């Protein structure tokens, strides 16, 4: 695995540092690395592909060396380097694409294609140049089982669930008191609705609470919190819980009172925020619980006086809302985000060669179904494929 | 290189090597000529003591490879409009030093 | 390495390690002198060289 | 805004400062959006 | 072109590594390269400016050399280096500023300023550190016609156009059937409405669709699908297609079925997803097509009968909503993205010094009108100016 | 301060590049730097901590050098390197943790903890490898009085404050005209409402003006502009100005007329835009002014006469508004963003060890409270804490 | 008491007149005074604070010797001077802060803080300087 990243980094430096006219003083180590790589790789044989739509490609490594003279590089040296650079780039790209489309149920960390398994031999260890990207460093530190860490720009951790619940219900669907929420990506938009305007409830306060469990534990989470929800704030027609007809929903936004946001970990209330909005920080959390109260307006003006009659006939409803968005995140396990594109490249090669579907990955490498049941084996497969994709993205843009 | 002999006037602000640098488009010898052109003592201060020291490139012994490559380039050169024995001796001495 | 010790002529690390009486290991070729006296065993003389 | 986005030389700017009809008309006929919007607003102003 | 990038990178490296107490064996190569650069630039006059309000500022190079043999770069070294560092900073800043305001309908990649045109000669081509940043690598690859690519986060690929389509209408504006959409930047919001809920339509199902082209091809694009409307749910008073009068619009959100999205390329369909929401992946496309239908529920509750009468006078009206956001993608040509700080730099250099309106750019980098008429000459000039802008951005933040 | 950054860079480079089998030619500089720093660190016993729950710990360094005999590194050499690398990682983590928590009112640039002061001795300045990250360079340039900058995506400058202004009002709240706006994160939603649809005001057009000042100068900013209202376009109930009564708000949306946007620095007109939509750019500004008009269409239709009668009883009120987003910005001071992990890191460090609140920081480091009353001393302390936080985060990802 | 003022005046003169470019003749007295102060204060330790919320801090003095023979001071001399000038400034600030908050009923003229008691010894009196203030 690490040898592949070393090859990628060395090839990138060779292709983007050896330009005509440059002084020898900036390429000495790279020249030594190139010479070592060619003097070690020569004479072998490699096979790849043969599964799905990748024909069996045979590669032979046989190239000359690089002179240790010509303190200033001329164009002939540039082209002689360029030929071998092109051949190595093609080999690395094809090997990576062949590896990217093979999966196993167990021991997903280890390679599966014959190319990488051969490359994991002993004599090929001589080329292990360096490790600088996030994925390669995290992989090599996981090999020693130390603390892992990734940085994400607005990730997508919450599984999709457009589910709703009703605390109080009747087959007439004209007297409801419950909550509605959406879990779409890094956006949580919860809302609590009432039809009775809390006239019946004691103390004129209707308690609302909601729980969303995260599949993985995050650290150093910056959370943007807003007191208004912009999804469950329009007239809607919604299917019933079991589903036999359609009920109506006419909302009005009210100011939330005593908003409480708590980040928990295994049942411990770690971070708390009371009546606060803007931005909050959770050092370590795995579950989110929100609580807010609908309060009947103690004083009224003519318009809102006619808005809520004291009887059962209700023409308008009342609903409060909250908005939660994960700005940035740091996790101990690999994920898919909105900034990095490794998942995109994996799916791109997947649908380019239409490899059959293994029982460890849902069809199309979709994210929602995969995150529905996040298993450690699938996690390891994701980590391996994402590291290989990061290696690939350093060579073919 | 089949060029006219360098007409020159003593006392110009530029040394003849600069003119050589901006008149020959053979990359090896031109680069070597440029390196010799701008090879000057470097002014440094160490522990409050002023000293003149050489450049790093020559210090590790690397310019000799450039000189050898330029000489070998001159060795197989056509060397036009020159008698036989003189040219042969010149290029064989160049090979000897290379 | 004794080879490096003779090649570079340095004695810094070894001297400081031995003076403070700390464990050390040396790898290299050395001629040996055989002593088969229990007197030499009881009276420590295998470290005075 | 016209001098920031569009390009004006020095003599052209000098003539525009004097509000000479000729330069203004020649700019107007070039379909410049900002000045046409300004003139449209000024026409809309005279609503009695 | 690349010589300016070499100057910027060398200057930044000198400003970084040249500090007190460093070992010379760690910065020897950089110091030697800097000495070679100051050697090369010596004895060559420069003139920049003469267009707009940019003051003409001459430039001369008569400066000393930095030594080689030391064990620690003392304060003398940094103090001597700071002056020439500042001078070179000002020189390269002015040169790139002059470069960034030049255009040409022909040779849209060649230098178009006196300084840059003088620098592209061979005598200045002894100084080229490397090509580390993405833009310099992309430029060098485009110089040899390879497979390029740019990384982005929510690019501004779609021009602003709030256009709407009507299918069934009359001058009365009381019984409509049509669609609205609002494509702003990286977000596409498409909503289709019916004023009758297809009560008079066959099979109780009314059809909606929309087609949007792409100005340039896209590969390896990450898209998220959220089935709702956020800008077409509140009551709206808008104008007619001929501006004769206005029309009312009071919708109710209903869950849409048969939500089918097709990613199509050059008359051929590549990716087709049915009802799958969340994050999706597409690999090669040039146009986007969405299809969805509105279904009248089979059974209803009283409120539905209130808001959905069979008679022609309709009070409440039906619609559906979709949201399509492109988070991250890769394109062939350079894209004006608000994730970086390039378009801001070009607009700043334009509006700061009052450059004449060129015949190749839209006035003042109006990105909407610019992308509505993307052209190969425009793309070449945009790539060049953005590369120079990013080169400038590494020295003056 | 740069001593700690240099130490962190050297430690990370040694932990990454020094792997089993790499050729010696690529680690000469790293080995030399490591030997120099371990030589200098000898004979300096250190004490860390002393405030809060963080225990006071002792440190002492007596470790041998690394040989220069092997041509290719083996396993034993790698493990011997790891043994010292781990201890130095622990030391740098402890030093960073001690440095982050403390604070002061004066000498916001000078260090506060004991370890940083002791590192500022002359003999300890012999360790300095490179300053390649943006933060250390900005720190140095601020030290030596040079213009700096940061590339921040989605920065929060506008404190969360949901305020409104009413120009026409009634004690019964049956006839009103005013503006409502929200300043959360990097989002600006400003809207103006009239309960009369501009029938009694002169020229039948109502004027709205709103100015939002920032707390820090910005430059080179790209802004996305959309003529929409999001949080003020739904049936909403809002408290009174005196906090004694509540009123009913029922809006409808029209097209704002003559939408003009202003950017000012110290109240000077720098850039302006008229009716432009999509994206605009401003180069220097510190106050954003929004001016627009609400216009009544001259011709109506049967579905319009209900909404806007000429009499006093109103049922549906008109409202228009704009949404303004600062997607990208560059500032000369340190701010809180979305594309980094500074605020989360510092807040986690403060909250995990229960550190008492000082005189120059709010309870729990509330970002909104900090940005409300930004002060130069708080600016300096934020600079220092952000620098040390980035240094620490470069170690444990 | 006078020793603290001497330290403050010496620090002021050093931080003012030590700037790159000046001839060495301008700082001869400054060089001698600073060198004597450094060679006399070394090998010593102090403790300050111990009252209120002031930083209870321990200080050790083991700095080196500045150069003496230089035609014109380069930036190296200024840097190595400042690296100890800042330390002395912090020490004087700590000492003065610890002295100001203390009080006593009897003999207010005499020093009270332990650091000032120790610094009143005759061995430090060689750091005495002018009293133009």
């Amino acid at each position: 695995m690490d040898v592949l990243y070393s090859l990628s980094k060395t090839l990138k430096d060779a292709r983007d540092k050896i330009v005509e006219g440059t002084l020898y003083s900036n390429v000495s180590d790279l020249i030594q690395q190139f010479n070592q790589m060619i003097i070690t790789m020569n004479g072998n044989e490699f096979q790849t592909g043969g599964i799905g739509n990748l024909p069996i490609r045979n590669w032979n490594f046989n190239f000359g060396l690089l002179g240790t003279t010509l303190l200033n590089l001329d164009a002939n040296y540039v082209e002689t380097a360029r030929n071998t650079i092109d051949y190595f780039v093609d080999f690395v790209d094809n090997v990576c694409m062949d590896e990217m489309v093979r999966e196993s149920q167990r021991n997903g960390i280890a390679p599966q294609s014959d190319s990488l398994r051969k490359l994991s031999a002993i004599k090929f260890k001589r080329i292990n140049f360096d490790n600088s990207s996030e994925y390669i460093e995290n992989w090599n530190l996981q090999n020693r089982r130390q603390r892992t860490g990734f940085t994400f720009h607005k990730p997508n951790i919450f599984p999709y669930s457009a589910s709703f619940t009703l605390n109080r219900s009747q087959p007439a669907h004209d007297n409801l008191m419950g909550t509605m929420w959406l879990n779409a990506g890094s956006e949580i938009q919860v809302a609590g609705f009432d039809y009775s305007c809390a006239i019946n409830a004691p103390a004129n306060i209707q308690q609302f609470e909601h729980i969303v469990p995260l599949r993985r534990v995050l650290t150093t989470a910056t959370i943007t919190l807003l007191p208004d929800a912009e999804r469950f704030s329009f007239p809607r027609v919604i299917n019933s819980a079991d589903g036999a007809t359609t009920w109506f929903f006419n909302p009005v936004i009210l100011r939330p009172n005593n908003v409480e946001v708590e980040f928990l970990l295994n049942g411990q209330i770690i971070n708390t925020y009371q009546a606060r909005f803007g931005t909050i920080v959770a050092r370590n959390f795995d579950t989110i619980r929100l609580s807010f109260q609908l309060m009947r307006p103690p004083n009224m003006t003519p318009a809102v006086a006619v808005l809520f009659p004291n009887a059962q006939p209700f023409e308008h409803h009342a609903t409060v809302g909250l908005t939660l968005r994960i700005e940035s995140a740091v996790c101990e396990s690999v994920l898919a985000d909105a900034s990095e594109t490794l998942l995109a490249n994996v799916t791109s090669v997947r649908q380019e060669y239409a490899i059959p579907v293994g029982p460890v990955f849902p069809p199309g490498m979709n994210w929602t179904d995969l995150i529905t049941n996040y298993s450690p084996s699938r996690e390891d497969n994701l980590q391996r494929v994402f590291t290989v994709a990061s290696i690939r993205s350093m060579l073919i843009k | 290189f089949g060029m006219q002999r360098m007409h020159y006037r003593n006392g110009d602000p530029q040394t003849p090597f600069q003119i050589a640098e901006q008149q020959i488009q053979n990359f090896q010898v031109a680069n070597w000529l440029h390196f010799v052109n701008n090879n000057y003592f470097r002014q440094v201060v160490i522990d409050g003591v002023l000293n003149q020291v050489l450049n790093d490139n020559i210090r590790n012994g690397h310019v000799i490879n450039q000189l050898m490559e330029a000489l070998m380039q001159l060795s197989r050169q056509q060397f036009p409009t020159m008698p036989v024995d003189y040219k042969r001796s010149i290029q064989r001495g160049i090979l000897l030093l290379s | 390495n004794l080879e490096e010790l003779m090649r570079t002529g340095s004695y810094a690390q070894i001297t400081n390690m031995l003076l403070n009486n700390q464990p050390v290991a040396l790898v290299g070729a050395l001629p040996f002198v055989t002593d088969s006296s229990v007197i030499s065993l009881i009276a420590i003389l295998d470290a005075t060289v | 805004n016209l001098n920031d986005n569009y390009g004006i030389s020095r003599q052209q700017a000098f003539n525009l400062l004097r509000s000479d009809p000729r330069v203004l008309r020649e700019f107007i006929n070039q379909d410049n959006p900002i000045i046409r919007n300004r003139i449209e607003q000024l026409i809309m102003q005279c609503r009695l």
